[PDB]
């Protein structure tokens, strides 16, 4: 969750897509503040100043242009995400004058695709928020595989450690490269948990990156997924999914072999996916094979069916041509 | 390839048909902006990056994309669209010009 302990000013007079960015931003750990025009915006800004202010152009009682000329007349240097259906050219210039993110455009229907655009946009600050040195920013890492990838491999989770009540334990098991098979495992709740394992060989320099983006946005996709149902029943393969039109948008293209799992300590539910990925499960009850052989990165539509497995115990051994590691949870 | 055909005819549509569902500010406002006003190294990349969102935002079949202003068109303005589609191994490069109206495959 890489927006803890950040404040982000939501200005938007629709309710649809207000309530669409709250939850965009809340899943990534920030801090949301509502306001419903410019003038509204105007005075909450009294009282605080956002990492960040994301608004439209038109809007009721005080334009976005008009706002954000005030608080750049002002001297804050905040920065502002600018999400408009203008269609005045003049719109544009004087916002990038005036100092902006970007100046993002709406679509007529759909407002849900926009999370991509939005989250790929702002992902470089993300990164950087974390450089706290133009040698070490993102552009220096898309311009450096060597760093990008050791960078990766000193992020890589330690052999050994407790999450939401279980030891999860994993160990590479081949050295094909210098990453290769790469893993990430976070608790959702101090009931479950999720991981995904990524091949970064099948495109190279972008599977590192597309590694590096993952590690930040992976928790926050799936908090956004379990907070819009009671029960906890995440659908992995809506992840695939989403996962496969952030790539893209990200500029990312490859093929990114990507298994995807969840479990949940009291349920004793053990849920998996795979695109791209083999995987041996052996538990007490079965031994389970499975295979799939399309990557993420070569179908529009990444969405795959999930397996779903309860058991106390278990061992997975995940491989691809970049490597094979095992991941093993039990009990705590 | 018939798919090669039709991705092609298709973008065409898009920077030509008057109820096109590219955003207006980018298939007129731009170049109508260009004659008039100096150019300007931000709005450039500006025009890019989201000339590249709304093409992948209606153009499923594109898997990657790379907007880039040709500078020998100096006179108007000239777009390259680098497009790789799933499925296809092999790069696809479109030029468009805007001029006289609209736009023209080059």
């Amino acid at each position: 969750q890489p927006l803890v302990g950040k404040q982000i000013l939501i200005v938007e007079d629709e309710q649809v897509f207000r309530s669409l960015l709250d939850s965009w931003f809340s899943s990534l750990g920030a801090t949301t503040v509502l306001a419903a025009d410019g003038v509204d915006a105007l005075e909450l800004l009294g009282g605080f100043t956002p990492d960040l202010m994301i608004c439209p152009i038109a809007m009721p009682r005080m334009n976005g242009l008009k706002l954000l000329e005030h608080i750049r007349n002002r001297g804050d240097q905040t920065p502002v995400l600018v999400i408009s259906a203008t269609e005045n050219m003049a719109d544009i210039a004087k916002a990038l004058r005036l100092g902006v993110e970007d100046v993002l455009l709406k679509p007529v229907k759909d407002l849900n695709r926009l999370r991509e655009m939005v989250f790929a946009c702002l992902y470089p600050s993300m990164f950087n928020s974390r450089v706290e040195r133009l040698f070490r920013d993102w552009d220096a890492m898309v311009d450096n595989p060597a760093a990008a990838a050791k960078l990766l491999q000193e992020l890589q989770p330690p052999v050994q450690q407790v999450i939401s009540h279980c030891r999860v334990n994993y160990r590479q098991l081949v050295a094909a490269d210098k990453p290769g098979l790469v893993l990430d495992i976070a608790a959702l709740s101090e009931n479950d948990l999720a991981f995904y394992c990524l091949d970064v060989t099948r495109a190279g320099h972008n599977g590192v990156l597309a590694a590096l983006l993952l590690r930040a946005l992976f928790n926050g996709l799936l908090q956004e997924q379990l907070a819009h149902q009671n029960q906890r029943l995440p659908e992995l393969g809506a992840l695939l999914k989403q996962v496969n039109h952030l790539l893209r948008q990200a500029n990312l293209p490859g093929q990114f072999p990507l298994l995807v799992g969840y479990y949940h300590r009291e349920l004793k539910n053990l849920i998996l996916v795979s695109a791209g990925l083999n995987a041996t499960l052996n538990t007490g009850e079965h031994q389970v094979q499975i295979s799939n052989g399309v990557p993420l990165g070569t179908l529009g539509n990444a969405y795959l069916n999930q397996l779903s497995q309860r058991c106390d115990a278990w061992q997975c051994q995940i491989w691809g041509t970049g490597g094979r590691l095992r991941l093993m949870l039990s009990a705590e | 390839s018939s798919l090669r055909k039709s991705v092609c005819s298709d973008l065409l549509t898009l920077f030509n048909s008057p109820h096109s569902a590219l955003p207006s500010l980018l298939v007129s406002g731009m170049p109508e902006w260009q004659v008039h006003n100096p150019s300007d190294k931000h709005l450039q990349s500006w025009y890019c990056r989201q000339l590249r969102s709304a093409l992948l935002f209606h153009e499923p079949r594109i898997a990657a994309l790379q907007v880039n202003l040709k500078e020998a068109y100096c006179h108007t303005l000239a777009i390259s669209l680098e497009i790789m589609l799933y499925h296809d191994d092999e790069p696809l490069t479109f030029d468009l010009v805007w001029d006289n109206g609209g736009w023209r495959s080059a």
